């Protein structure tokens, strides 16, 4: 449980995030991207939903949760980590956007992480664009 | 009771072709049933979804060879 | 090629594995009989393309988990490619 | 009524040709079928129908997706099938969008959600 | 040898299709067909025959 405990966690952290980046004093961009981050986390509610699903169907392990939340950890990791990223450096604009060039150098590599960090930083550069 | 079945049966058909007319498939009503009850007796659906779209890309190029 | 009946007695016969010797004899004309009569019922009484026919047997065999010997029946069909 | 005997006649009216004549399009179907005769993915009608309103949203289809909704609400009151995700699944594979242009954003399955096969 | 070859290919085919059928059987069949004998007909003659032969065999067990 603590294991799984570590994409909770990062469920809870971007709930807030999202929550927090929302303003429009934490500017547009922030709503942006709580905005893409919001869609991310009905993707994250819809799988949950559908493992709760499989509970009613009473046809869920430990092993089973675990590894359909392993690929649900990395991903809830990769989100976890961009947010806590995000409000560290509170990056607000083109700090924002070098910072999103930077990360997906640094998330270069894995192609998961990269390709969902693609599409975040394109959605979010269209506005700065 | 088979008046009944009959009914629900038209029913379903008009649902699917709203659902199809919504969905802007492009499907025709010959794949009323035959489509879908086929699939029904257990058919892998993607399996069946790829072979539909491989009918269609034939079909569409028989009729761009025809043309 | 032989006679209808000449034709049924030795086909009738390879089917039929045939007490006394009479008894066997007899099994024997029971054979041609029945298959004479079969005939000629068939004869007083008296479609689907072979290709798609080939094509729904190989498609219940891979559904019947018999893909492979789908697959060599289908080999054996396309050398054939007698009806 | 045979399964086989479904495919030769839908090959032969998705033709609008004799089965013979789609013998080779049958032979190439019929492999195909044979491949895989079962889904790998099961059936959740909750997670399909959260896909085909996204699908009307990137289609700008939000009024289209409510009447979908409002039919898949009436369908499962006239619920008369135990396997319609796999009807659903066709419907959405078979669906197009004459409605938007052709311009999309890749979608993930492992970031988001990926089918748990059956 | 072309006919041998056709019938073994024909008898290969029927095995797989799990039919139970002998090579004279499928040599005489040939001959029926060359003559013109209707492939139902002869289908259907075959399995009244297959069915009498069989009732044959019981009875004739049964007789021992």
């Amino acid at each position: 449980v603590s294991r799984i405990l570590p994409v909770a966690a990062s469920y809870s952290t971007v709930t807030r995030f999202i929550e927090e980046k929302s303003s429009f004093e934490y500017g547009q961009v922030n709503h942006a991207l709580a905005a893409a981050m919001r869609t991310l986390v009905k993707e994250y509610l819809v799988l949950v939903t559908q493992l709760e699903q499989l509970q009613r169907q009473g046809l869920l392990s430990l092993q089973k949760l675990w590894f359909y939340i392993q690929p649900a950890m990395r991903s809830l990791d990769i989100l976890a980590s961009l947010a806590t990223s995000v409000d560290k450096g509170e990056c607000i604009g083109g700090a924002t956007l070098s910072l999103l060039h930077d990360r997906s150098f640094s998330y270069t590599g894995d192609s998961q992480a990269q390709e969902l960090c693609l599409h975040l930083t394109k959605a979010a550069s269209t506005p700065y664009f | 009771a088979a008046a009944a079945n009959l009914n629900a049966v038209r029913e379903t058909m008009d649902v699917l072709l709203e659902i199809s007319r919504i969905l802007n498939t492009g499907l025709d009503m010959e794949t009323l049933s035959i489509c879908v009850r086929l699939c029904e007796q257990g058919i892998n659906p993607e399996a069946l979804s790829s072979v539909i779209k491989e009918l269609r890309k034939a079909t569409e190029a028989l009729k761009a060879a025809e043309n | 090629m032989a006679s209808v009946p000449q034709l049924l007695d030795d086909l009738c016969e390879a089917l039929l594995p045939a007490q006394r010797r009479g008894s066997r004899k007899r099994a024997k004309q029971s054979l041609k009989k029945v298959a004479y009569n079969a005939l000629f019922t068939n004869l007083f009484q008296d479609r689907l393309p072979v290709k798609n026919r080939i094509l729904m047997l190989s498609f219940d065999l891979r559904v019947g988990g018999l893909a492979a010997e789908a697959d060599r029946l289908e080999e054996l069909v396309e050398g054939l490619e007698l009806g | 009524k045979s399964p086989n005997v479904l495919l030769q006649n839908l090959c032969c009216r998705i033709l609008g040709k004799s089965e013979a004549d789609v013998a080779q399009q049958f032979q190439y179907a019929v492999r195909v079928i044979g491949s895989n005769f079962a889904p790998t993915v099961e059936r959740d009608e909750f997670l399909v129908a959260e896909k085909i309103k996204k699908e009307l949203t990137r289609q700008r289809r939000e009024a289209d997706a409510a009447l979908f909704s409002e039919l898949h609400r009436k369908l499962h009151s006239q619920g008369v099938l135990k396997n319609k995700w796999s009807i659903l699944y066709l419907l959405l594979s078979l669906s197009e969008d004459p409605r938007k242009q052709p311009s999309k954003v890749s979608g993930y399955a492992a970031l988001f959600a990926q089918a748990l096969p059956r």
